[PDB]
């Protein structure tokens, strides 16, 4: 099952990825591709942050699904 | 703050200060509290500066047309007496010390110009001015000229423009109108086409000052001259013989010239305000107050009785409000051009019409266009209409926390979209660093708080504009300050404030009957920066993901583990970790107790040695004195235009839920412009177990006759709750109550009595909340208190 | 005053440093029309420092532009919009000089056929499609940069115009490290083989770098399959268990808690991925720009010249050693002993690539030293990050023969995607273009207008035959905009298009490649390419 | 779900308080989980602001064993976030406690975390007195002496505590 | 059953436990009420301190058990 997540920057990566798959692998998947440090991702999907512990099937990530990287800044 | 039980008076160099004082001692005298009267220089001009930063006087007087500013920026305190004291008093003085249909001040004395004559010349005073030309013929065969006063001041003429229908502002019931001006009406051009035309057929010259006029007069070249309180002293000098006679009414119509009160206002923020209507209402308001402050250097019936008044009475009253000033600059010219056969008196005062007014034509046009049409893509409450601007300018509340940023950025994009009721937080001063994106700060306001200079820059900058500061820490204002405001922004630096702002705001939802009250929901609008990375979100608190939902997308808190630190650093950074956190705290370099400050250079460069030593030892390379700040400070590059996208977006929702004009971001926006541009926006879920607003209050029914015990027994017993021993606190009377406590003998002792009065004794009231909590709640749980009976 | 404008410019030195701020003294923009928008876009260049811009505005300031302006005053209006605007974005910065022509771009255009040749940048707003594709044609030829920026409604436009644009300095948000494992050198295998991971002390053991771990056992696997490098996760997951194993223990048997080699697991996700060519800076060595050199071959193609030669020659096939690793956790002696072969390793790989380009300048005529070696340091540390953007001509996008279809039709496939609000800018332009004004200015204009535009809509998409649906809301509320200039999406295409205009100033970061599209409707964007 | 905003004014009231604040609903919570060691003792002038107290240590142990302490809390309204501001009463010679009542305590500062609660900073205090930190040091002097000479601080210690000098400064009697 | 154990600054923590519980589940709580995390986290009943693998019962633990603990130096 190929998704696709896309970066900060608005780059767009194909990741292949199993149902039975924990959320922190695909992070790892990231990584190997674009070398973001896994422990400052955050993954959306259908408006959910996505738990490192759960699994893809948990939040039903579809074939052609998209995820995105995201942020929150601090400063003012 | 401004000292309690005593009363610092304000009060103008010129007027009477010795006769007042002693109707202030006759006070502390009586009462035991203290007077202190002082007659600061500039003190109008700094009343505003320190009333609003909370200190100043108590009491200050000063003319009506100042206080409309105070009471805009909320530095006065709303005045309440009886009717019965209010007829002791003249019935319209109570308008030009008013605003927003409420009353600001007491009145204290009145002014107004009337007409000078020459008694022997002629002791017929003139009761039109239809026949003032007949007699320049007669005096001019003489050499004189019957009139002559001052024309370079729109002042002066008035009187007359005005007699027919000449109106400053539109006054409606209870406020001024500044969108119609009674300058361009029929009443005002008959006015001026007269004087003008005595200027043509000579009987005046336009160039007659005040100062020329005067030099006439006080050789008794004129039968007559326009003055009043303020003139009578050089004519008496010159043994020039005259008369205080009334003011040659027009057109049938009588005259009207304008109308100045001087009167005391109650500072807001003087926690003396109920030692005011004493020493006013009482030690002031009579006529042992008035007359021993008189015969030092009036409003009230019983001394008055004992010219200038009439004028005054069929006078309109001088306006208070800001717009006031663009209105005097606007007719002066409008005054000087027209008799200078420069314009005709209409195109003359079609200029001073619009030129005094507030809206420009087409000032609004870009906002008006989402407002007034239709659309397919409109928030399905939207309804077109002309009414939704005046909401923005008129009394949409917003607020706005932080200046500088995301800050200047917002104040500035509010400001051009409708918005004036506005307020600023800010808990800073200026930095020389903010300016390279801080824009309404200059190298000049250096050491200045941001939220003040902000304020004083848009109100500038935009016209019409009332941003009111306010130096402090959000932290110190209370729920009932926040609730005031319709919506509020944020661009604040730290988490933190975020966490406590998002906190303040959902205490303050009201879940009646189960069903979340939207009228007690305060949208939050929040963005935040880093270098050319920034996020936006907007929030209505009980309804959307709040702060703490998605508290998890901060990227990971900047952490130097202290072996690193203190036993194995590799970077340059740990080695300034060290000197700042370590060596420092140990050798107090500037002095045994004085904390480091980032901001002292020569704090920064000690560290900075220090630092290159310690890296030096380790081999360590890098350390430069722009990182030891970084580090030192905690440093987040920053530059406008990110701080410019981000207030952007902020402020496009802010105008959108507002008006409704569309509906507003589903909440969440990220954006980043390292490679190319990139956003992406989504809505992000309300989590399910959110600390901070997925907690709703237990309600309870008792009856207002129940014990305290019941309730005790309730939370105790019932299967649901079953707690060991609660604890159960209230709010009342906008203080903290302890009902009930029991881990704390001194305080249980104390409270115990509580437990047998009735809910209706204890003060409780239908909907109250009980905050309760126990080893059983994880945290603090509130319960709604509903009565029965 | 110079120690003064570094306290002022702190925050931004942290992010372009100072020779980025010089590269901004040095420029001189020119502002076309001073609306909001410009004027927004204008005062984020100010306040940051360009050392100086100049204004072109023939209009005059009128009762709106007055209003959704923050740098028009009431008594403005009247008066000439560039003298006006100027006044106030002078008070922003005293360190940048403005200076304004009170002449549309059309007179410059006829007069001076050359006028815009004194600046840096051209920025450009408001401008009809006859004025823009008049001024894009002269600055495309003079090779000027144009920024064009349109402000609708609720919609921001943005096209950005450069033939080309090199950048080595591309500042990546993230990117893999160059540790070299896979195909170590000299110096680093020597620096491996130092480490006996058996007889040191339980501390020295615990404080070693997990690059120093993963480049032993990395040894002995290699060993264990006769020539063989971890591949498959099967593979690697078996060769974390290897290192897992390493892990000192204690009394009891259990394993000692040691971060050292925890990192190591967990680097091995990385630390094995192969050494190798971007494939994008492949295209740039390819490249006739870099394949045929001249006298005019500029800077950035004669240094990248240089990197493709070092590639073949001593990089044997690998682009130079960045020279930099990432923190750890060890003993400040053992991380800066490793830390110190990649740091040597780099400076080396930097002489060999500068002996190649004095090669190439002493081959070319050029004098060997105009490339100073600060900018020869840069090259090499971001060999891997080298970026080149060319962007379509603005003819070439309203050709009809080269118009790019392919993308507009795809993109289409969702009613709502941002590329139907630039179809209906072409169509407003169109509009305007026939009838000498724009939709729905006027209230009693909408109704009438929604059916005039949908007409231009469709001569337009028929005209280069766009097989496209567009729901007729987006027509209804175009004309409901009353081409409205609303100050918040003027303020964020300020922002937007003013760090695009710094980016090719500075020549540092990347520039988006043609059309971005920017709607306040439901606050989501989207770039193009033309 | 929608939201619209109502296009009118507020009802308007004075600035008294009619909900809870998050330190008064925090700090209830926190001194009604109090568990005060035998050596310790909280006070409450008032009832009903619990965020005002005072504490005392008697401690039983260490160079300070015999003695009273009287420590004041003052709780913000930017609790749990920001900490509460302790200051000591007693006057003492001890090496995190200058002469101004300021204490450096590090759960205090730095190391503060809203998951703390008033229990850690109790206990954070009590083992002050039972080991003073040289490495955060309002007094420097009586840091040294703590660090060189073990001996001659407690010395020091004992004196100071049933009234007397140390250098040129007395050190009021603070005995139990 | 019942034990506790003694955090330093002097408080001994009723994280009550029972005897085929495994030393890695206390932790869990020491880090709840106190929110230390199980891995910054030594314990000695003995001078051997406790494995988190075995269980309460593999230390001749009686319904009298006080405990004490030392939190992990750690991170470099
Ligand atoms: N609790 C708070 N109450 C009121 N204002 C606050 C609070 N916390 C932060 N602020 C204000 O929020 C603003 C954030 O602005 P910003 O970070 O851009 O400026 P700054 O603090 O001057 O920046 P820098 O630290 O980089 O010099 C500051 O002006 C700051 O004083
Ligand atoms: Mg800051
Ligand atoms: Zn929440």
């Amino acid at each position: 099952m190929l998704i696709k997540v896309k970066t900060l920057t608005g780059k767009e990566i194909e990741i292949d990825i199993e149902p039975t798959d924990k959320v922190e692998r695909i992070k790892e998947r990231v990584e190997e591709k674009e070398g973001i440090p896994p422990q400052q991702q955050r993954l959306i999907y259908s408006g959910k942050q996505m738990n490192d512990e759960k699994t893809a099937a948990d939040y039903k990530i579809l074939g052609g699904s998209v995820l995105h990287l995201v942020l929150a800044l601090r400063g003012g | 703050k401004i000292e309690e039980g005593k009363l610092v008076i304000w009060i103008n160099g010129d007027k009477g200060y010795n006769g007042l004082a002693e109707v202030g001692k006759k006070f502390e005298k009586d009462t035991g509290i203290k007077v202190t009267v002082e007659h600061p220089d500039k003190l109008e001009e700094k009343f505003p500066q320190v009333a609003a930063t909370g200190d100043g006087p108590d009491i200050i007087f000063w003319a009506h047309d100042r206080f409309g500013g105070y009471a805009q920026s909320g530095l006065l305190a709303e005045i309440t007496p009886d009717k019965a004291f209010q007829d002791k008093l003249y019935p319209f003085t109570w308008d030009a010390v008013r605003y927003n249909g409420k009353l600001i001040a007491y009145p204290i004395a009145v002014e107004a110009l009337s007409l000078i004559y020459n008694k022997d010349l002629l002791p017929n005073p003139p009761k039109t001015w239809e026949e003032i030309p007949a007699l320049d013929k007669e005096l001019k065969a003489k050499g004189k000229s019957a009139l002559m006063f001052n024309l370079q001041e729109p002042y002066f003429t008035w009187p007359l423009i005005a007699a027919d229908g000449g109106y400053a502002f539109k006054y409606e019931n209870g406020k001024y109108d500044i969108k119609d001006v009674g300058v361009d009406n029929a009443g005002a051009k008959a006015g001026l086409t007269f004087l003008v035309d005595l200027i043509k057929n000579k009987h005046m010259n336009a160039d007659t000052d005040y100062s020329i006029a005067e030099a006439a007069f006080n050789k008794g070249e004129t039968a007559m001259t326009i003055n009043g309180p303020w003139a009578w002293s050089n004519i008496d000098t010159s043994k020039v013989n005259y008369g205080v006679t009334v003011l040659p009414t027009f057109k049938g119509q009588p005259s009207k010239p304008f109308v100045g009160v001087l009167s005391a206002g109650i500072n807001a923020a003087s926690p003396n305000k109920e030692l005011a209507k004493e020493f006013l209402e009482n030690y002031l308001l009579t006529d042992e107050g008035l007359e021993a402050v008189n015969k030092d250097k009036v409003a009230l019936k019983s001394y008055e009785e004992e010219a200038t008044m009439e004028n005054a009475q069929k006078g309109e009253i001088m306006p208070n409000i800001p717009q006031m000033s663009a209105f005097w600059y606007a007719v002066r010219t409008a005054v000087i051009n027209a008799a200078s056969g420069r314009q005709t008196v209409d195109a003359a005062l079609a200029a001073a019409q619009t030129n005094a007014a507030a809206d420009w034509e087409g000032r609004w046009n870009h906002v008006k266009k989402f407002l007034e049409r239709s659309g397919p893509f409109t928030h399905p409450d939207f309804e077109p209409s002309t009414e939704s601007l005046q909401f923005l300018l008129d009394t949409c509340k917003v607020l706005v926390i932080g200046a500088g940023g995301l800050g200047c950025e917002l104040l500035k994009n509010l400001a051009l979209s409708g918005f004036r009721q506005i307020h600023v937080i800010d808990m800073d001063t200026i930095d020389v660093s903010n300016l390279n994106r801080q824009f309404l700060f200059r190298p000049k306001d250096i050491g200045r708080p941001k939220a003040e200079v902000a304020a004083e820059f848009l109100n500038d900058r935009v016209p019409n504009c009332n941003v009111v500061p306010h130096f402090n820490k959000i932290q110190d204002f209370n729920d009932t300050f926040y609730r005031q405001f319709h919506i509020i922004v944020c661009g604040l630096d730290s988490i933190i404030a975020r966490r406590w702002i998002n906190g303040m705001l959902i205490s303050l939802l009201n879940y009646e009957d189960g069903v979340l009250d939207p009228s007690s929901i305060v949208p939050l609008i929040d963005g935040g920066t880093e270098g050319f990375k920034g996020n936006a979100r907007v929030i209505l608190p009980g309804m959307t993901a709040c702060i703490e939902c998605t508290l998890e997308l901060y990227p990971p808190q900047v952490n130097f583990p202290m072996c690193t630190i203190a036993s194995m650093p590799r970077l340059p950074e740990h080695c300034i970790e060290y000197v700042r956190m370590l060596q420092w705290p140990k050798e107090q370099p500037f002095g045994e107790g004085v904390p480091l400050d980032g901001d002292d250079p020569e704090h920064i460069q000690w560290i900075f040695q220090k630092s290159l030593e310690r890296a030096s030892q380790y081999n360590i390379r890098g350390v430069t004195y722009r990182l030891t700040q970084g580090v030192v400070k905690r440093i987040i590059p920053a530059v406008a235009s990110t701080n410019a996208v981000i207030a952007a977006v902020c402020a496009t929702e802010v105008f959108k839920i507002a008006t409704s004009a569309y509906i507003p971001l589903n909440n969440y926006l990220v954006f980043n412009d390292v490679d190319g541009l990139y956003t992406y926006t989504f809505e992000a879920e309300r989590k399910e177990n959110c600390p901070a607003c997925s907690q709703l209050p237990q309600n309870i029914q008792f009856s207002p006759s129940a014990k305290l015990q019941e309730v005790l027994d309730y939370l105790t017993n019932s299967a649901s709750l079953q707690m060991k021993s609660p604890a159960i606190t209230a709010t009342l009377e906008g203080k903290n109550r302890t009902l009930y406590l029991q881990s704390v003998t001194s305080i249980e002792e104390r409270t115990r009595p509580n437990l047998s009065k009735t809910l209706k004794e204890l003060g409780l009231v239908d909907g109250q909340e009980l905050a309760v909590a126990d080893v059983t709640t994880p945290q603090t749980v509130l319960f709604k208190l509903h009565f029965t009976s | 005053g110079k120690l003064l404008k570094e306290q002022k410019y702190d925050r931004q030195l942290r992010l372009w440093g100072d020779h980025g701020q010089e590269a901004l003294e040095s420029a001189h923009v020119c502002l076309i029309n001073a609306t909001a928008t410009g004027t927004e876009i204008l005062k984020n260049l100010v306040l940051p420092g360009i050392g100086s811009f100049t204004i072109i505005d023939g209009n005059q300031v009128s009762g709106e532009d007055a209003g959704n302006n923050f740098f028009l005053q009431r008594s403005s209006i009247g008066k000439n919009r560039a003298e006006a605007a100027m006044e106030f974005l002078q008070e922003l910065n005293s360190d940048v000089s403005g200076s304004f022509v009170e002449e549309s771009p059309e007179n410059l255009l006829d007069n001076d056929p050359s006028f815009f040749c004194r600046f840096t940048v051209v920025v450009a707003t408001q401008l009809p499609e006859s004025t823009s594709l008049r001024l894009a044609d002269v600055l495309w030829n003079s090779q000027i940069p144009l920024l064009i920026c349109r402000t609708y409604g609720l919609v921001g436009y943005m096209r950005i115009i450069i033939k080309e644009h090199p950048v080595i300095e591309s500042h990546p948000d993230n990117a893999l490290e160059d540790l070299r494992l896979d195909k170590p050198f000299p110096e680093l295998r020597e620096h491996f083989q130092s480490y006996d991971l058996d007889h040191m002390e339980k501390k020295d053991h615990s404080h070693t770098p997990w690059i120093v771990i993963i480049a032993k056992y990395l040894a002995q696997w290699y060993s264990e399959t006769n020539g063989r490098i971890p591949k498959t996760y099967k593979e690697k997951e078996d060769f974390r268990d290897l290192i897992r194993q390493g892990i000192l223990k204690n009394e009891n048997g259990a394993p000692e808690d040691e971060e050292n080699f925890e990192e190591a697991i967990k680097n091995v996700n990385t630390a094995l991925n192969t050494t190798q060519i971007p494939s994008s800076i492949e295209d740039i060595f390819n490249d006739d720009r870099c394949i045929n050199i001249t006298k005019q071959t500029p800077s950035f193609w004669i240094l990248a010249r240089a990197l493709k030669e070092f590639v073949a020659k001593e990089g044997q096939g690998n682009l130079p050693v960045r020279g930099t690793i990432p923190d750890m956790i060890a003993d400040s002696g053992k991380y800066i002993k490793l830390q110190n072969v990649y740091r040597e390793k780099a400076k080396k790989d930097a002489a060999a690539v500068g002996n190649h380009v004095a090669k190439l300048l002493q081959s070319i005529g050029q004098a060997p030293e105009s490339i100073s070696e600060k900018e020869l340091k840069l090259l090499c540390s971001n060999s891997a990050f080298l970026r080149v953007v060319r962007c379509r001509s603005l003819a070439e996008e309203y050709g009809l023969d080269t118009i790019n279809k392919d993308e507009i039709i795809s993109s289409m496939d969702n009613p709502d995607n941002e590329i139907v609000l630039y179809l209906m800018l072409r169509a407003v332009d169109r509009f305007h273009k026939q009838q000498g004004r724009y939709p729905g200015v006027s209230n009693y204009q909408v109704e009438e207008d929604i059916g005039k535009l949908k007409s231009c809509l469709t001569g337009f998409l028929q005209e280069y035959g766009l097989s496209v649906m567009v729901k007729d809301d987006y027509v209804h509320e175009f004309c409901r905009y009353g081409a409205a200039e609303p100050h918040t999406i003027a303020a964020f295409l300020g922002g937007a298009a003013a760090q695009e205009v710094i980016k090719i100033i500075t020549k540092q970061f990347v520039i988006f490649n043609n059309t971005y599209i920017y709607s306040g409707m439901s606050q989501t964007s989207a770039t193009f390419q033309l | 779900k929608l939201f619209s905003l109502k296009q009118q004014k507020k009802e308007e009231e004075k600035g008294s308080s009619k909900k809870a604040s998050a330190a008064q609903l925090r700090i209830q919570k926190d001194i009604n989980e109090l568990n005060l060691p035998k050596t310790c003792d909280i006070s409450f002038s008032d009832p009903d602001d619990l965020l005002n107290f005072k504490l005392v240590i008697c401690p039983d142990e260490g160079f300070y064993k015999s003695g009273k302490f009287v420590f004041s809390f003052k709780v913000g309204q930017g609790y749990p976030h920001d900490p509460p501001k302790v200051k000591c009463e007693t006057m003492v010679y001890h090496p995190n406690i200058d002469l101004e009542g300021n204490v450096a305590l590090n759960i205090l500062r730095e190391d503060w975390k809203p998951v703390l609660t008033i229990n850690s900073i109790i206990y954070g205090l009590q083992y002050l007195f039972l080991e003073p930190n040289p490495e955060d040091p309002l007094n420097k002097e009586a840091a040294e002496v703590l660090q060189n000479n073990r001996r001659l601080f407690e010395q020091n210690v004992q004196r100071s505590m049933r009234g007397g000098y140390i250098g040129s400064t007395y050190f009021e009697r603070c005995l139990k």
